[PDB]
């Protein structure tokens, strides 16, 4: 139960902020393809 | 006095036996230590767990050292 | 063993058959040899260094993800963002060590404090993986 | 995705963590805390998703 | 006289393996600890065996601590 | 006499070696708990195994007590 | 005599019993190993649980010491 | 004679030895339930190694016991 | 003489309590080799823990040993 | 023989040795099943290191064994 | 005759403190096995600090029977 999760945030919130970690840590010769592939797009609509 | 003598010696061989009190509060707080470390929710529980165990080995430790203690006031 | 490691976007190994593996995991690394012991465990900013079958080990960068160590020997190591190392600034990543320390304190909500210390845990592992 | 032509309609389980800490199939898989069970799944879930998305 | 003292030498020297006992008492109510901790949704079961282990090894402790007695005052 | 105080060294000496044997059962049964908890679909080999332990330290434990009870009574 | 030496007897079989205190740190402290290894996230807490490990069992090895050494010195 | 009282004597604190055999088998006798619980499917090879080692430490509470009746029936 | 023997006699019984200071070191480094063969990311804390752990149990053996060394001479 | 009786008593007290060894090595073995067991392709490793062990540990064992030994007979 | 039993017997009394050392260097040893068990790719380190651990135990064990002989021979 690490201390991420008693805070509510779901294990996709980890993973999303440590790939958005790794990912800022790429050269911006990479930074290219990193870039694009990455961003999420996908809006919501409710009920 | 080899009355006084038995008493003395008896006493401390009585006391010795408290090895397997220590051992056990040791081994039973470890168990706790790890127990907290893999499950932080249940804190509560398992100290209580513990202090159960560590209670339950200082009774079987107090009866050498009463032992002891009777010896040095009354035989 | 039959290892796959694979990432949302590439493929290394699939169905490749390598000796040894050195997998992080969310509670301390560990090791992968032919016949372990099936796990379930996920995996945490860190490097796998795959042991070739041969001398060649190859080491590569993986921000979160799966470890599944199967039935049948074999391994699924899915990775969120599984980079090689060279990809990779170190000083960069100490900069941003830094940053993300330095906004730690900047967070009205536990939540936010658990944001900030997971790209800071991520940024740090990453730091060490560069040396 | 099966041919440029091809393509067949699929349905694929997705299950809760309360349906997969509780079956005996998976008792042998070892280390596997109350948690990280949850971890898994919640990764899952966003595995297939996205499996399904791109095919 | 020296057999006067040899009972509670000998009685003294047989009290102590009792720190066997409070050995395995506290390891057993280690693996209580932990046991409890990994998996909370077996906790009666764990508790039940807890008891036959603790009561099963305190039953040695009793052999030894009822040999003591047995030397000092019933014999 | 001398040999009786001899006879009485021997059962506070010999008993004590049970302690080793106390210990190994609480250690066994304590695997007994670890295991349980960890592949609760295995009971009863559970049992089977503990049970077989525990014969294997008693032995240990009755031959402390045989020893006491031949120095001593015999 | 036999007074000074039954007193040197028992302080000699009365010291023992620490060995048992010796094996409950040294569990302790290796379930702090362990505790540590698993969650960082608790280091203070750890810390915490293991010198009050160590304080409770050090006090109940230091009581066969206590014991000979009211022997010796005030008898 | 008073040398066959501290015959008694030595081989009564040498039986203390059998603790050392006995705490052995309890924790081998619980790492095997620990190894046939987190994986069942070796159970064959580790209850042979678990034996192996319930030898060589009945290896030690034996001879405990051999030299004990040996300066006690030499 | 009566008196010195029994000196004698208490120095050796006084310096065993030595074996649980031991076995209780050796489990300090078998489980630092064990949190460190897990989580090789804080091997600077892990050796503190073990070495200050050693340092604990060796010097409380050493008290016993010191009860050993003065009752000897004192 | 007085000299002879303390050849026994001093020969069955340091015949004791064997305990730890044997306790000892139980520990060995028990951690050497679970280590198999965890990864068993490396059981040829994990045997020649419990084989070290095994040796390196009744190595001391019968060194106290072999010197209360010459204790004995050939002093 | 009396203080050349109490050597011997203060002898054994001092070559049975080893065993505790025996049982750690069991300890320390299967530790090993099972941390290489765990983690292979950390060969050299474990094997060079379970050296170092059998050495360091080793210590103590020296320690008690070099004051067992320096007891048997030089007072």
């Amino acid at each position: 139960v690490a201390y991420w999760r008693q805070a509510g945030l779901s294990y996709i919130r980890y993973s999303q902020i440590c790939a958005k970690a790794v990912r800022d840590a790429l050269k911006t010769e990479f930074k290219a393809n990193a870039m694009k592939t990455s961003g999420s797009t996908i809006k919501i609509v409710k009920v | 006095d080899i009355d006084t003598a038995a008493k003395f010696i008896g006493a401390g061989a009585a006391t010795v036996g408290v090895a397997g009190s220590g051992a056990g509060i040791g081994t039973v707080f470890g168990s706790l230590i790890i127990g907290y470390a893999r499950n932080p929710s249940l804190k509560q529980q398992l100290f209580s767990y513990a202090i159960l165990g560590f209670a339950l080995s200082e009774a079987m430790g107090l009866f050498c050292l009463m032992v002891a203690f009777l010896i040095l006031f009354a035989m | 063993m039959s290892f796959t490691f694979a990432s949302p976007t590439q493929v290394f190994f699939n169905s490749a058959n390598v000796r040894q593996v050195d997998v992080p995991t969310q509670t301390g690394a560990f090791g992968i040899l032919a016949a372990h012991v099936p796990t379930l465990q996920v995996l945490r900013p860190g490097l796998v260094v795959v042991h070739a079958e041969d001398g060649t080990t190859s080491k590569y960068f993986v921000s979160s993800g799966s470890v599944t160590v199967n039935a049948d020997s074999s391994v699924q190591l899915l990775a969120e963002e599984a980079v090689t190392l060279d990809m990779l600034d170190l000083g960069a990543a100490k900069a941003n060590l830094e940053k993300a320390q330095s906004e730690l304190l900047g967070a009205a909500d536990e939540a936010t404090r658990a944001e900030i210390q997971i790209r800071i845990e991520a940024n740090e592992a990453l730091v060490k993986a560069l040396e | 995705f099966r041919s440029v032509i091809s393509y067949k309609t699929e349905e694929k389980p997705i299950f809760s963590l309360d349906t997969i800490s509780s079956a005996e199939s998976m008792s042998i898989y070892d280390d596997i805390d109350a948690d990280v069970l949850r971890n898994y799944q919640e990764y899952s879930l966003a595995n297939i998703i996205y499996y399904s998305l791109k095919e």
